[PDB]
C-alpha cells in the first residue's frame, strides 16, 4: 500500500 | 571543542534552508495563530469527536511538510523509495511533535500546530493524544530554556529522519552513516554555540529518546483512538503513517 506517501515522494 | 569543518557548514546549511523552507508560517506563526475556543477539547461526560475532528483536518498538511523537509535533503533522495517511505513513516510524528513543542507559549500555555492553531494541553489531550499530549507540552516545557534555533530544531529533525532501526529498511548501514554525519555537525554546531546550560550535549540527546518516545505512544494512541472511531474518520495519509 502506502499509495499516496508514494505518490507525495514521488512528485 | 570542535566546532563545524567546512563540509559540516555546508550540511547545516541544506538542513537548517530545509527546515525553515518547510516550517508553517516561518516566522510569523504568533501572529497567524488562532486559540481553539475553550469549550472544544473538554473531557467526556474517550474522545471528544469536535476537537479530534480539528486534529484530523491538519494533520494531512503536517505530515506533508515533514515529506517536503526530507525531499531537500540530498542524503534522503539517494535512498531507495520504500527506505524513503519507512523513514517518513517513523518519523512524521516524532518531528512534528518537536515542531509543536518548540512553539509553546507561556503566556497562553499552549502549542501552535499547522502555524496557526493555538491548544491547551487539555485540548490537545481529550482530541485523541490522550498522555501524549502531556509528553509534548511538558517537552515544550523543558525546551524553553534550550533556547533552539533554527539550526538546531531541524538538526533534531535530520537525526529523527535518519533512523536505521526502522523495521524494514534496507540501507541500514547507509542511513546510520547519514546519521552519525547529522550528530557529528549538530554537536560540533552545539560546541560553537556556547549554551548556558550545563551537559547541554548529553541533554540533547535524552530530547532525541523523548521524541522517539512519543513517536511510538502515537501508534498506542491510535490503536485506543480505532476503539471509538472507525478508520475513515481519519485522513488517509494518517493511515498510511500507521500500516
Ligand atoms: C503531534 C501533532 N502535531 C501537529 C503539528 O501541526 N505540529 C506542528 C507543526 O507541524 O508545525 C499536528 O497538526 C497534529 C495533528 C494531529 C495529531 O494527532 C492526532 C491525530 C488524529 C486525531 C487526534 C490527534 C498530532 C499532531
Amino acid at each position: 500500500e502506502n499509495a499516496l506517501l508514494r505518490y507525495l515522494l514521488d512528485k | 571543542k570542535p566546532e563545524p569543518t567546512d563540509e559540516e557548514w555546508e550540511l547545516i546549511k541544506t538542513v537548517t534552508e530545509a527546515h525553515v523552507a518547510t516550517n508553517a508560517q516561518g516566522s510569523h506563526w504568533k501572529q497567524k495563530r488562532k486559540f481553539l475556543p475553550e469549550d472544544i477539547g473538554q473531557a467526556p461526560i474517550k474522545v471528544d469527536l469536535e476537537a479530534f475532528s480539528h486534529f484530523t483536518k491538519i494533520i494531512t498538511p503536517a505530515i506533508t511538510r515533514v515529506v517536503d523537509f526530507a525531499k531537500k535533503l540530498p542524503m534522503f533522495c539517494e535512498l531507495p523509495c520504500e527506505d524513503q517511505i519507512i523513514l517518513l513513516k517513523g518519523c512524521c510524528m516524532e518531528i512534528m511533535s518537536l515542531r509543536a513543542a518548540v512553539r509553546y507559549d507561556p503566556e497562553s500555555e499552549t502549542l501552535t500546530l499547522n502555524g496557526e492553531m493555538a491548544v491547551t494541553r487539555g485540548q490537545l489531550k481529550n482530541g485523541g493524544l490522550g498522555v501524549v499530549s502531556d509528553a509534548i507540552f511538558d517537552l515544550g516545557m523543558s525546551l524553553s530554556s534550550f533556547n533552539l534555533d533554527d539550526t538546531e530544531v531541524a538538526l533534531l529533525q535530520a537525526v529523527l529522519l535518519m533512523s536505521s532501526d526502522r523495521p524494514g529498511l534496507a540501507c541500514v548501514e547507509r542511513i546510520e552513516k547519514y546519521q552519525d554525519s547529522f550528530l557529528l555537525a549538530f554537536e560540533h554546531y552545539i560546541n560553537y554555540r556556547k549554551h548556558h546550560v550545563t551537559h547541554f550535549w548529553p541533554k540533547l540527546l535524552m530530547k532525541v529518546t523523548d521524541l522517539r518516545m512519543i513517536g511510538a505512544c502515537h501508534a498506542s494512541r491510535f490503536l485506543h483512538m480505532k476503539v471509538e472511531c472507525p478508520t475513515e474518520l481519519f485522513p488517509p495519509l494518517f493511515l498510511e503513517v500507521f500500516e
